[PDB]
């Protein structure tokens, strides 16, 4: 499956999460930044490595990276 | 006592991932909050490739310049 | 007279031998 | 129903659509003609090696005696054989 | 359920003022450029009249007066080819 | 009037002046000296 | 001469070219009436072949065994006007269109949008600043020497 | 605490005539998914495969051959419509796997018994170079 990780330059704002379609990320309790909150990939098999959570957000640089790795029917999207 | 640099003290940014790496940009807000990682607010002339103007840094990020 | 029987050793019965050998090992499971 | 977590065949569709399982047309004596007679193919590993051997060999038989009559390749050239550019 | 002829009066004003503001028809890049994809979509987004509002009526006036602005430009290309048959041919040499 | 003006100092339309005029000149320059391979004024 | 050549005004080849190109346009010009207006084009036309010849052999080109002019580029003081002198004019006008743009840019980079004088052009300030090209070796010169050409650190 | 609701069986399924777009042999031999929702009414939606279908009064079950599809149908029931929903991945063995919401909170609202996954505690740029872990089976990104 792909590797997805979240970098602590989160913000909390949860735009990996409202983007991702397949359900990968959370939004879990944090400290470090005023949101209080920062994002997870507690799911990443079923990641399929569209990197819509990436064009989501705004950190410079990003705080969402999608690690495309080894291939499964489900990172392949097939439904066959 | 104020932590971080002057709000409209012009930084130069230090992170080799920025957009704006080794320019400037203007301070908006230090939280003086601590535990944030990353308390500085600089906001840029020219926006990055995601179209975004503003971003966060850590005090060892900006260094001050005048 | 030799080509007659090495042409189509090598262009016929080797690439068939070769492809379902290839195949067969391709496809095994363990 | 069409949704049953006991019974996912059907709640898949799997199914034989247009299998028959009717007992066998084919009369006997027939059958056991073929039977006996087409028993030594059935060895999946045995007829793979008696396909390329003897297709194989049978390959090579057609092929060391073909005629210049069935191939142009054997007959060899007819005429006399010309000149290069400038060479031979 | 009566055809009839139907117009509005004076909806838009005709004014040199959104010819100075490029992009005026979109929300988006009638702010003008950050940086050169702006140039691009002004041009691409420029006949896209659908993109630039829902009204129905609105796309429907602009899509007919840009029809009258193609046969504009057929007539007076057609006036191209006939006065060169009158002024630079050898048409009635021919 | 002010947004004519605007608009005709708009990016295309000053390029169409800019460079008509420079095609003019340039014609006109290989019309009264054509051909020159060379500066031949030294 | 120079690489072999031979000058075009000693060149067979070269007079052997106008001769061919005369003639065939004479062969054209047989087709009409004299006093007609194509009679008079394609005498525009050879006459204006004539000046091209006898000018590229006036001013001293050297031709190739093809009868065609070749430059000289290496520097000979002969050929200048081939390449040298020309080349000097280019970048005259190269380096005074650059300068004007670059004056452009410094001077509108502090406005509110810079962005909007970029692609809706501040005439006045441009013809402010065309004539800066004329004087722009000396100014990029001293820009040069003061520091002001190069950016600090970049 | 969150106890995830059990499918049901026997819950209706939607209206509608069958299309090329549905389930193949995946759902047979490998999974499929299936998503419920609660409607107020009998409406007309989008299938996220084949053209149009009719949203059932009350319980709602649709089985789906990709949780794509039920996260694409499930997010247009939240929007267009105003429906909860939720899906499960299916085995040919009969399990059920409960899937989305996962806490019963959607994800993007963030929800206190949720633990860190794939958090790295470091701007990107820290990370090694690929020579630090050559050899040994990490990434540069795995720390
Ligand atoms: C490795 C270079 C090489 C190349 C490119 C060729 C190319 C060719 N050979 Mg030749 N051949 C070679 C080496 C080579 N040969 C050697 C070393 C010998 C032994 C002295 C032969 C003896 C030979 C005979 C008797 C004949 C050909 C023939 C031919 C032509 C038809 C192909 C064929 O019949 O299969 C080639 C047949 C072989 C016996 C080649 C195998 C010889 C060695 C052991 C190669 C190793 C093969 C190995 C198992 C696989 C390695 C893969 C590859 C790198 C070689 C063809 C143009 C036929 C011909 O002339 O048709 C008009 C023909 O009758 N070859
Ligand atoms: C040829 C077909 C065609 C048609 C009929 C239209 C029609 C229209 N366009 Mg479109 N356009 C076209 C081609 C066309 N365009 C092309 C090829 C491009 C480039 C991709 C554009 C890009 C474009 C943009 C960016 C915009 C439009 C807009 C419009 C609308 C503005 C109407 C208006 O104010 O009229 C104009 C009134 C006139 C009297 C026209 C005369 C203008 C002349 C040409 C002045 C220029 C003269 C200049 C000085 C050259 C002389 C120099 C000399 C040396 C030759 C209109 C419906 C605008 C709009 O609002 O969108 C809905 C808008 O923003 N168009
Ligand atoms: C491939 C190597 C090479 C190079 C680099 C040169 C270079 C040169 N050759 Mg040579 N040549 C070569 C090969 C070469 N040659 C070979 C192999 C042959 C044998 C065929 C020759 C034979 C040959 C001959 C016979 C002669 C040359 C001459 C020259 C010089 C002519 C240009 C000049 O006079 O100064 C430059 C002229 C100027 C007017 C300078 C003004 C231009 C300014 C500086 C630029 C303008 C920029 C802008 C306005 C200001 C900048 C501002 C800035 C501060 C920002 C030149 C330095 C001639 C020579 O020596 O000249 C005296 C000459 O006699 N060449
Ligand atoms: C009467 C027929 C007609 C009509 C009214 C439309 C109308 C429309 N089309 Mg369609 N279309 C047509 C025919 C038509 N099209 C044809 C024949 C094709 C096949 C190519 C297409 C394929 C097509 C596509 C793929 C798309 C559209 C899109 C659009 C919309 C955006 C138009 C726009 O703003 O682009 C602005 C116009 C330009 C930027 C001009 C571009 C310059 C062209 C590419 C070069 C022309 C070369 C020139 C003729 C020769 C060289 C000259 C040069 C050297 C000077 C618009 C509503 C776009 C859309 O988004 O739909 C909503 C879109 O993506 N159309
Ligand atoms: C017999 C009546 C009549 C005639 C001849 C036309 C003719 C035309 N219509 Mg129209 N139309 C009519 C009635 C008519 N219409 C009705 C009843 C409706 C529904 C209410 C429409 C609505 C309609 C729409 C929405 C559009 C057209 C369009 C067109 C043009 C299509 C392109 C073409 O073929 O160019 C061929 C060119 C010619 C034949 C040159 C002659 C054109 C003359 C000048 C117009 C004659 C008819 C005109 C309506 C008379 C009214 C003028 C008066 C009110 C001052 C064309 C000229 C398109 C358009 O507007 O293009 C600009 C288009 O978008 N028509
Ligand atoms: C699609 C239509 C079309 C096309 C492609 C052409 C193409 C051409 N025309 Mg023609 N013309 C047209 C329509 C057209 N014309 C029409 C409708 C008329 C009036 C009935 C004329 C009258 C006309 C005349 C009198 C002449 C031409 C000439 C020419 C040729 C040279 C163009 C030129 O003047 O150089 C460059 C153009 C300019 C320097 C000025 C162009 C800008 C003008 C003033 C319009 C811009 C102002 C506008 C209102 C905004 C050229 C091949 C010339 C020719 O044939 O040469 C022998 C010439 O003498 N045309
Ligand atoms: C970098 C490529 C290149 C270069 C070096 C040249 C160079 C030249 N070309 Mg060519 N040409 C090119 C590409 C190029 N061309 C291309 C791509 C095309 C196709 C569009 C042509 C088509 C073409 C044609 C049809 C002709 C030329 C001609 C010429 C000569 C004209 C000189 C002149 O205008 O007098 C001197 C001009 C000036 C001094 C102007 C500068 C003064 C400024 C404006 C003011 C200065 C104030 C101080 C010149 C040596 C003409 C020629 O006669 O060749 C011998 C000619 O007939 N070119
Ligand atoms: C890292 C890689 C680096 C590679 C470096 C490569 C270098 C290649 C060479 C570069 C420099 C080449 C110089 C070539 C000079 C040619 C001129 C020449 O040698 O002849 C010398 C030329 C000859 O000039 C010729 O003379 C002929 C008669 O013999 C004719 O008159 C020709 O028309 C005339 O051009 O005379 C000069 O004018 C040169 C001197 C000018 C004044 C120089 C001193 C000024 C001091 C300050
Ligand atoms: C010199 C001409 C001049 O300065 O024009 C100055 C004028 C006005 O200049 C324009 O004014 C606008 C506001 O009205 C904006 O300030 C524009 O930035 C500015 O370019 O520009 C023109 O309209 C001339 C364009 C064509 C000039 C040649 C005509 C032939
Ligand atoms: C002489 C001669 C020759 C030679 C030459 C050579 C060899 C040269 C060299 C040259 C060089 C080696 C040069 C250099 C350069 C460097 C640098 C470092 C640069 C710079 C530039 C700049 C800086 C610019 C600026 C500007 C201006 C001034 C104007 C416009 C704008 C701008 C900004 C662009 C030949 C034989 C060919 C020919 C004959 C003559
Ligand atoms: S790559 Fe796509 S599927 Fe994977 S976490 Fe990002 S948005 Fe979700
Ligand atoms: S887009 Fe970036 S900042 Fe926003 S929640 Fe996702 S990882 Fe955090």
């Amino acid at each position: 499956s792909h590797s997805v990780k979240i970098y602590d330059t989160c913000i909390g704002c949860t735009q990996c999460v409202r983007a991702c379609p397949t359900d990968v990320l959370e939004m879990i309790p944090w400290g470090g930044c005023k949101a209080k909150q920062i994002a997870s990939a507690p799911r990443t098999e079923d990641c399929v490595g569209c990197k819509r959570c990436e064009s989501a957000c705004p950190t410079d640089f990003l705080s969402v990276r999608v690690y495309l790795w080894h291939e499964t029917t489900r990172s392949m999207g097939l439904a066959y | 006592p104020p932590i971080g640099p002057k709000r409209g003290a012009k930084v130069k940014i230090l992170r080799q991932e920025s957009y704006w790496y080794k320019g400037t940009g203007s301070v908006v807000a230090v939280d003086q909050d601590p535990n944030t990682r990353y308390p500085v607010v600089v906001r840029f002339n020219k926006v990055n490739y995601a179209n975004v103007s503003t971003n966060n840094y850590a005090l060892d990020e900006v260094e001050e310049v005048k | 007279n030799l080509p007659s029987l090495f042409v189509p050793l090598v262009g016929l019965l080797f690439p068939a031998v070769a492809m379902a050998s290839l195949f067969l090992h391709v496809e095994k499971r363990l | 129903v069409y949704f049953d977590l006991e019974d996912l065949g059907n709640t898949t569709g799997q199914w034989d659509l247009y299998g028959s399982d009717a007992p066998s047309p084919y009369n006997s004596l027939q059958s056991k003609f073929f039977e006996t007679f087409a028993a030594p193919f059935t060895k999946r590993g045995l007829l793979l090696k008696f396909l390329i051997l003897g297709g194989g060999s049978t390959l090579a038989y057609f092929s060391a005696t073909a005629s210049g009559d069935i191939l142009p390749i054997k007959k060899g050239p007819q005429l006399p054989p010309q000149l290069g550019p400038r060479l031979g | 359920p009566e055809v009839k002829i139907l117009v509005d009066r004076d909806p838009i004003k005709t004014s040199f003022e959104q010819w100075a503001k490029p992009g005026h028809f979109s929300r988006t890049i009638a702010k003008g450029p950050d940086t050169t994809t702006w140039i691009w979509n002004l041009h691409a987004d420029a006949h896209d009249f659908d993109s630039h509002t829902s009204d129905l009526e609105e796309i429907s006036r602009k899509v007919f007066s840009a029809h009258f602005g193609q046969l504009s430009i057929i007539f007076l290309w057609l006036s191209g080819m006939y006065f060169h048959g009158a002024r630079f041919s050898n048409y009635e040499a021919w | 009037m002010r947004d004519l003006k605007t608009y005709l100092s708009v990016a295309p339309v000053a390029s169409t002046l800019w460079f008509a005029a420079l095609a003019g000149l340039l014609i006109e320059i290989n019309r009264f000296f054509p051909d020159a391979l060379t500066f031949p004024f030294f | 001469d120079i690489a072999g050549l031979t000058p075009c005004k000693d060149s067979k080849q070269f007079a052997k070219r106008e001769k061919q190109s005369i003639k065939k346009l004479e062969s054209s010009l047989k087709l009409y009436a004299p006093d007609s207006a194509p009679a008079l084009a394609i005498n525009a036309t050879i006459e204006k072949t004539k000046r091209r010849f006898d000018n590229y052999g006036k001013q001293g080109l050297l031709c190739g065994a093809d009868g065609l002019p070749h430059l000289i580029v290496s520097g000979d003081q002969r050929h200048w006007g081939e390449f040298i002198t020309p080349g000097i004019l280019f970048l005259y006008i190269a380096g005074w269109i650059g300068w004007v743009g670059r004056s452009y840019l410094i001077a509108i980079r502090d406005d509110k949008k810079p962005t909007q004088k970029e692609i809706i052009i501040d005439v006045p300030l441009a013809t402010r600043l065309v004539f800066r090209g004329f004087s722009w070796p000396i100014a990029a010169y001293r820009e040069l020497l003061n520091g002001e050409l190069v950016a600090k650190d970049v | 605490g969150f106890t995830p609701p059990e499918l049901d069986p026997n819950t209706p399924s939607p209206i509608f005539g069958g299309s090329t777009g549905g389930l193949l042999r995946k759902a047979q031999v490998e999974e499929f998914y299936v998503i419920t929702w609660e409607s107020p009414k009998e409406q007309i939606f989008e299938m996220p495969t084949g053209g149009a279908a009719i949203m059932r009064e009350g319980p709602n079950l649709l089985k789906l051959a990709r949780k794509e599809q039920c996260l694409a149908l499930g997010t247009r029931l939240r929007s267009k419509y105003k429906i909860k929903y939720q899906f499960y991945r299916v085995f040919p063995s009969g399990e059920v796997q409960y899937l989305h919401p996962k806490d019963g909170v959607y994800p993007e609202k963030v929800n206190p018994g949720r633990q860190g996954v794939g958090v790295n505690f470091r701007s990107i740029g820290k990370n090694v170079s690929p020579i630090e872990v050559k050899f040994t089976g990490k990434q540069p990104y795995d720390l």
